[PDB]
């Protein structure tokens, strides 16, 4: 149906109401969320359907029609501008500069903007427009708040 | 049966609301896509 590149809601009609359960990237005709959000399921974008063409529990992604294409990364200085999409409230560029998730496999960029769990999929981009990952995975901190991780896929 | 609908652009905004620390944690990741805290 609407294949148009932009963020977009991903939404359900299985609880009270329409609830908004997550936010997804269109590019390239692709739709990128994280797998948390869908659970890998089908999508319905107007009258047409989307499935699922790759997958991963732990890396947290999922996108729809074809493979990843967002290859772009945080480049460890430069602020950044999460694109939060939040609950029935229109969508929001706030800027900020980003830490880092040290772990035994390598450092993650981490923005530490709290917001509620169906904003997951907003996406993280640099000054030049480029998603460089996805929000919607990280940790809750001492104080309660939550830090996202920076999540990026890999375009083969 | 979930569905989507368009929300804006992705562009990058001049002057938007600058706000949020940058931490650093150390944080371990199981195969469920799980983040945790390590102390
Ligand atoms: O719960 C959240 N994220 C999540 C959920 C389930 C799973 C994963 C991540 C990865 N493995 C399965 C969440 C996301 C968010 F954007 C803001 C939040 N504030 N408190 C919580 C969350």
């Amino acid at each position: 149906g609407e294949t148009t590149d932009g963020v977009y809601r991903v939404m359900t009609r299985r609880l009270l109401g329409s609830t908004q359960v997550g936010v997804g990237v269109m590019q390239e005709g692709v739709f990128h969320t994280m797998w948390h959000v869908t659970k890998g399921a089908a999508l319905r974008s107007g009258e047409g359907r989307l499935d699922p063409y790759w997958g991963d529990v732990k890396q947290d992604l999922v996108s729809y029609c074809g493979p990843w294409k967002l290859d772009a990364a945080w480049d460890g200085l430069s602020e950044v501008q999460l694109l939060a999409v939040p609950p029935g409230e229109r969508a929001k560029n706030i800027q900020t500069l980003p830490g880092i998730f040290k772990t035994k496999d390598g450092d993650i960029g981490a923005v530490a903007l709290d917001y509620p769990a169906g904003t997951s999929g907003s996406p993280i981009l640099d000054k030049c427009g480029r998603v460089i990952g996805l929000y919607g995975n990280g940790v809750v901190i001492k104080n309660g708040s939550y830090v996202s991780a920076i999540t990026q896929g890999k375009r083969e | 049966d979930m569905y989507i609908e368009r929300a804006g652009d992705i562009t990058w905004e001049k002057d938007a609301e600058v706000t949020g620390n940058s931490p650093r944690l150390d944080v371990a990741l199981d195969e469920s896509g799980d983040f945790s805290l390590v102390e």
